[PDB]
């Protein structure tokens, strides 16, 4: 696989979102994944709706939390629309995809990589980006300007973001907090600690969407 | 409990100089919002006046963006009438939209 990668100079990574105060998070990585595959597959860049996946994934709990892998198989087995078409209001809502006419895209399935393994998951990123955990609720974190961030924070995931790259010492992450944050919203994490976990836990829990 | 929550919003509390006031308020930091004082810090504005230590519990739950609970644990130091004024923002950010506004008065005699 390359020594770099970084699926934003591909034209497969759409601009930085910000989720406000909603606990959306696990929405907006699995929408990360989605408009990356459709790029990848199709040639074209679009924004789909985190809204959606809030209002519609019964399995998540809209503001108060999810799981990206649901957000996945919802789309796997329903599709999703256009963000332009479903807007974020970052409050859950009633589901009003039958209102929205067909859906935009559909995957074909959800693939999760093999868990606690620096190497599969760079195997996976180098294929397309994917939605990774870590423990973001540390105050270094919040207040993360720019660098390889090693720490400190722990261990127990808490917050779901979208892996779009790498280089030889860090897995680059698009968070969903604006562009105030990090760099320009990114976060570069230290990777080859030999730590299983990941730094912040970076390896516990990470999905991908299959797309032909 | 004692515990001041929400709830008292705009309330003043009769405490003695010394005595730990615990306020706990509903916080999700994973989505970059938190409490802070002025200026984004969890400290106290005036160390003279009264002393803050914060402890976050998230909740016991496997839900990405499930919200916890950020505790203040507030000593008062002096005498007064003293206001303890917490903004949820982010605190790169200061005030936003979603933000929302926490005070409580602490009355030492
Ligand atoms: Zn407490």
């Amino acid at each position: 696989i390359p020594e770099y990668v970084d699926w934003r100079q591909k034209g497969a990574v759409t601009p930085v979102k910000n989720q406000g105060s909603c606990g959306s998070c696990w929405a907006f990585s699995a929408v990360v994944t989605i408009e990356g595959i459709i790029k990848i597959r199709t040639g074209n860049l679009n924004e789909y709706s985190e809204q959606e996946l809030l209002d519609c994934d019964r399995r998540s709990y809209g503001c108060n939390g999810g799981y990206p892998w649901s957000a996945l198989q919802l789309v796997a087995q329903y599709g999703i629309h256009y963000r332009n078409t479903y807007p974020y209001e970052g409050v859950q809502r009633y589901c009003r995809s039958r209102e929205k006419g067909p859906y935009a895209a559909k995957t074909d399935g959800v693939r999760q990589v093999q868990p606690y393994n620096e190497g599969a998951l760079l195997y996976s990123i180098a294929n397309q980006p994917v939605s990774v955990v870590l423990e973001a609720a540390g105050k270094d974190f919040q207040l993360y300007r720019g660098g390889i961030f090693v720490g400190p924070c722990g261990n127990k995931v808490d917050h779901a973001v979208a892996a779009v790259g790498y280089g030889p010492n860090y897995i680059l992450i698009k968070n969903s907090w604006g562009t105030g944050w990090g760099e320009n919203g990114y976060i570069r994490i230290k990777r080859g600690t030999g730590n299983s976990y990941g730094v912040c836990g970076l390896y516990t829990s990470s999905f991908y969407p299959v797309k032909n | 409990s004692h515990k001041v929550t929400k709830a008292h919003n705009g309330a003043t509390l009769t405490v003695a100089v010394g005595e730990l006031v615990e306020i706990q308020l509903p916080s999700n930091p994973t989505t970059g919002f938190a409490w802070y004082f002025e200026g984004g810090t969890k400290e106290s504005p005036n160390e003279s006046m009264f002393t803050v230590e914060n402890k976050y519990f998230p909740p016991d739950s496997k839900l990405l963006g499930a919200g916890g609970t950020e505790h203040f644990h507030v000593t008062v130091k002096a005498a007064g009438t003293h206001a303890v004024n917490l903004t949820y923002m982010r605190p790169w950010t200061g005030p936003s939209h979603d933000s929302e506004r926490f005070t409580v008065y602490l009355k030492a005699n």
